[PDB]
């Protein structure tokens, strides 16, 4: 079990680890958390009382270093950094554990809902998506836009999402133009399965990274990237049995913790309509069709 | 973005487009068969695609072959047009190649995209407009060159006949689409108005009668009085 500690708190803030969230108020004695389960990515994430404007918070792995937390007062966020002094490190926890100034990390013991969200979200294939080669951790807040997004500004501050486009000629083979745009098997398998994501895992890995962007942040271009994942899959009628039933769990745990208020603006009523409804796949999502309709009926 | 009353000056500026029509090209006859169920039998069809500025209408005569065993074919006909189109462009010079393409059926936005996607400079446009170009097969050499066709067929026809060289493509636009809309409305009683004249001829190689100026005036005040009636006897005014 691993620890993030805080140097301190100045500002009021209301910190989430996972899907879990707390609230600090200005300048109390907090001092991080505790108790981390070790083998699964993990994001932290801040919503500064003042400002509800811009949700930011950072990925990482324990694994890849030991890192801390620290507010900023000149560019006014609170900013991960990493502690290469293993030995001040140890010290700095342990002294923030005897006097009990951390918060521990509250996991049920019948609860997989984490592993369930991210089974297939690696660190190092998220440094693909987030550009900063100098951290082992990503930062990610509401603002940033996709690269599909800046071709319809900066692009060092881009999340990297894979580039779906229906109607382009990576998805339409000449002389297939009807048959590829109606069945979309061919962009699946071919095009992204085996020419860019090589496995079913790595898929599944940006796809499930896209969803927790869009819940935790609220950034709508990863909420637009979800959807597409999803849609490729749907409307595809050539799909491996073993990817269609991970991806109806995948799904159904998405649904199950997205926030019951936040349905509206992350749920994409035409595409969840087109998938279980109309889609070649509307038939093989039995455990996420039956959550949605007995939750958001009103969205179908 | 889309084509109406707005911008319908735009049909006859010096940006080259076309209208495409599929209202015609998968055409069937119902019947019963000796079971007493129904069945379709497919007939020949066209693809009409018109330049408003010029006249110039390429006719892509769809022929029934295309259809056997074939599936789904009023969603085939859709992307068949669309790649016949798609054909067509990349047959003309590029200084001959439209920049935009006009659809007159928003079903068929999405065929024509995909099959365009080489041609990005290339505006595929809908329109809220409600053209009359589905009864074109009333055109009697127009319907007599698709019902006779053994074969797929290209067939280029000026719907304006000779009149550009009196009227403007404005005012020529705005006679077809009168003329279109009546037959459409009363197909017997515009074609009655049409040639009731014996004396007035259609040039072998001419679509519609030879009338002069002041005859164009009566035959047009008559497709109005036209279409004004059939909207009384239609709704009872
Ligand atoms: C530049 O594009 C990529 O790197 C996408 N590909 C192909 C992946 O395998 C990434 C998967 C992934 C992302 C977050 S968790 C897993
Ligand atoms: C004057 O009456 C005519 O019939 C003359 N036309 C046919 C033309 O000059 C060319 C038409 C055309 C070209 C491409 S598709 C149609």
């Amino acid at each position: 079990m691993n620890t993030v500690p805080f140097t301190s708190a100045p500002i009021e803030v209301t910190i989430g680890i996972d899907q879990y969230s707390f609230n600090v108020k200005e300048n109390q004695p907090f001092h991080g958390i505790k108790d981390i389960p070790i083998g699964h990515v993990h994001v932290i994430h801040f919503q500064h009382a003042d400002n509800s404007s811009m949700r930011y918070g950072y990925w990482f792995d324990c694994r890849m270093g030991n890192f801390y937390i620290q507010y900023d007062p000149k560019d006014g966020l609170y900013k991960m950094m990493e502690e290469r002094d293993g030995a001040k490190f140890e010290n700095i926890v342990h002294n923030f554990k005897e006097r009990q100034m951390m918060v521990s990390y509250p996991k049920i013991d019948e609860d997989d809902t984490w592993y369930n969200l991210t089974e297939f979200v690696q660190m190092d294939k998220i440094r693909k998506i987030v550009r900063k080669d100098e951290n082992q951790f990503s930062y990610v807040d509401s603002s940033m836009t996709t690269v599909q997004e800046n071709e319809l500004s900066d692009p060092a501050h881009s999340l990297n999402y894979t580039v779906i486009n229906f109607k382009s000629r990576e998805a339409i083979r000449p002389g297939h133009e009807m048959e590829d745009f109606l069945d979309k098997s061919y962009y699946l398998n071919t095009v992204m399965l085996q020419g860019i994501f090589k496995n079913s895992s790595n898929y599944f890995g940006e796809l499930q990274f896209a969803f927790l962007n869009a819940m935790f942040f609220g950034n709508y271009g990863s909420s637009l990237q979800w959807h597409a994942m999803i849609e490729l899959i749907c409307s595809s009628a050539t799909v491996p049995k073993h990817m269609l039933d991970k991806l109806d769990e995948i799904l159904y745990y998405q649904i199950k913790t997205l926030p019951e208020q936040y349905s509206d603006i992350l749920l994409n009523e035409r595409v969840w309509n087109i998938c279980l409804y109309s889609s070649f796949q509307k038939n093989s999502l039995h455990n996420t069709e039956k959550i949605m309709e007995n939750k958001y009926p009103e969205l179908l | 973005g889309a084509m109406n009353s707005s911008n319908y000056a735009e049909l006859f500026n010096n940006d080259i487009k076309l209208f495409v029509d599929d209202t015609n090209v998968y055409r069937v006859t119902v019947h019963k068969t000796f079971e007493g169920n129904v069945a379709t039998k497919a007939i020949n069809g066209c693809i009409f695609t018109l330049n408003p500025k010029t006249g110039h209408l390429f006719l892509k005569i769809i022929h029934t072959s295309v259809w056997a065993g074939q599936k789904r074919l009023s969603q085939l006909a859709k992307w068949k047009t669309a790649e016949e189109v798609s054909a067509l462009v990349r047959s003309l010079p590029k200084e001959e190649q439209p920049k935009q393409i006009i659809v007159t059926r928003k079903a068929m936005l999405d065929p024509l995209e995909v099959h365009m996607l080489d041609f990005p400079n290339i505006a595929i446009r809908p329109t809220e407009l409600r053209l009359p170009f589905s009864a074109a097969m009333s055109i009697d050499k127009l319907s007599d060159v698709v019902m006779k066709a053994t074969e797929p067929q290209m067939v280029l026809f000026n719907i304006y006949d000779d009149w550009l060289d009196r009227i403007s493509s404005y005012t020529a636009f705005s006679r077809l689409t009168l003329l279109l809309r009546a037959l459409k409305t009363n197909e017997e009683s515009a074609k009655m108005i049409l040639l009731s004249d014996p004396t007035i001829t259609i040039k072998s190689y001419h679509l519609w009668p030879s009338f002069t100026d002041e005859q164009w005036i009566t035959i047009e005040s008559q497709m109005r009085d036209l279409i004004l009636t059939e909207y009384g006897r239609k709704y009872n005014v």
